[PDB]
């Protein structure tokens, strides 16, 4: 008609959407139309398990069921009081539940819920790792953090410039946190660590030469 | 059928999860549940948010074709072109979601959306995890030249030439 058409099976009570053999010809197009067939029928599990209300689409994202939320702030205090207490890989364990409940998150519900959310348990985390003197994986969840929430999250931006610094790639600290201080959270303590990054710099092949 | 961004693999989904042909000699429609259309439709309207913000996109990163000629021009012309084919592809899927359940083409891009949004985030996570694991091998290849600090206060024994 007005488009092309796609041979599809279907089975019954498994509800799943198959491919016909070599549907289209091309096995880019093929393993294209498969992984989208993947999403499909993935998408309508979703639907079918995930939808409270008797109408069987997804309600506006906007007034949000606050349950998941609060069970997430449940175990991120969890986490934080085990961090007071000072063990910390407890509190890691406690930080990355609350991470993996915010990121299994349905897809329909608002994302910027879930980037405020994993951004705070990254940062928490983070520092929770850096604690313990893991410093690439703490640079990783602080890099997270950031990617998650850009502005406003001054912390983050230091968490994750003191890990380069600790573990030695300076220059990368350098422009990290400089760049950091563009989008603005709180200056000052971005200021102090990066006037501690640069003097360093100085300091360090002030000697080489 | 022609679009400015290939052909419409999630359209032609739906509309040939409409359009079931016989699956066997039988020539019987394998009858597929509205709760698979409704499904399909909204991988579609997930596709036409890519879509739509990639040609918006286009157009504040490639404004200066207006200033670089005909040639230019006629991009942008093309540009503004593709952007009303997919509204008109946009408010097919409304209505199209509207006729399977009334008023859901008053919300469907706004889930759509978020679906795109939520992807896009994870995909950019996953890379960023995905750097740590050789982040800290390079990590312990290069700390093995960094002085320990636990009781750091005892020294080694200088080298004095004698």
């Amino acid at each position: 008609d007005t488009f092309t058409f796609i041979p599809l099976h279907i089975d019954p009570k498994s509800k799943a959407i198959s491919a016909a053999p070599n549907a289209l010809g091309t096995p880019s197009a093929n393993k294209a139309l498969e992984t989208e067939l993947a999403a499909l029928n993935a998408l309508h599990r979703a639907l079918h398990t995930q939808i409270e209300g008797p109408i069987p689409v997804p309600p506006p994202p906007v007034p949000v069921n606050p349950k998941r939320s609060a069970n997430i702030n449940k175990l991120r205090e969890s986490g934080n009081a085990e961090y007071r207490k000072q063990r910390y890989g407890d509190a890691i364990k406690l930080y990355t539940l609350g991470l993996q409940m915010a990121l299994t998150r349905p897809a329909w519900e608002p994302a910027g819920l879930v980037r405020d959310e994993i951004h705070q348990l990254y940062s928490n985390r983070a520092q929770a790792y850096m604690q313990l003197g893991q410093w690439p994986e703490a640079a990783a969840d602080a890099e997270c953090s950031v990617e998650a929430k850009r502005q406003g999250n001054a912390k983050a931006w230091y968490r994750r410039g003191k890990c380069l610094m600790e573990m030695r790639r300076l220059q990368e600290a350098r422009e990290w946190v400089a760049r950091g201080l563009e989008f603005e959270g709180e200056e000052k303590e971005l200021a102090e660590l990066l006037k501690e990054i640069d003097s360093k710099l100085a300091a360090e092949k002030a000697s080489r030469d | 059928n022609l679009y400015f961004q290939g052909s419409h693999l999630q359209r032609n989904i739906y509309l040939s999860l409409l359009h079931m042909e016989p699956e066997e000699g039988q020539e019987k429609a394998p009858k597929v549940p509205d709760s698979v259309i409704r499904a399909a439709l909204l991988r579609r309207a997930v596709e036409d948010i890519h879509r739509i913000i990639q040609i918006r996109t286009a157009k504040a990163a490639c404004s200066t074709l207006l200033q670089r000629g005909s040639v230019g021009d006629d991009l942008w012309q093309r540009f503004l072109r593709a952007e009303k084919e997919m509204e008109d592809e946009l408010r097919d899927v409304v209505m199209e979601a509207n006729a399977l359940v009334p008023g859901w083409g008053q919300i469907i891009f706004q889930s759509a959306n978020e679906i795109a949004a939520n992807k896009v985030l994870r995909d950019r996570l996953e890379e960023i995890e995905a750097q740590t694991a050789r982040d800290k091998e390079w990590w312990e290849k290069r700390r093995a030249t960094i002085k320990s600090e636990f009781m750091k206060e005892l020294d080694a024994e200088e080298a004095v030439e004698k």
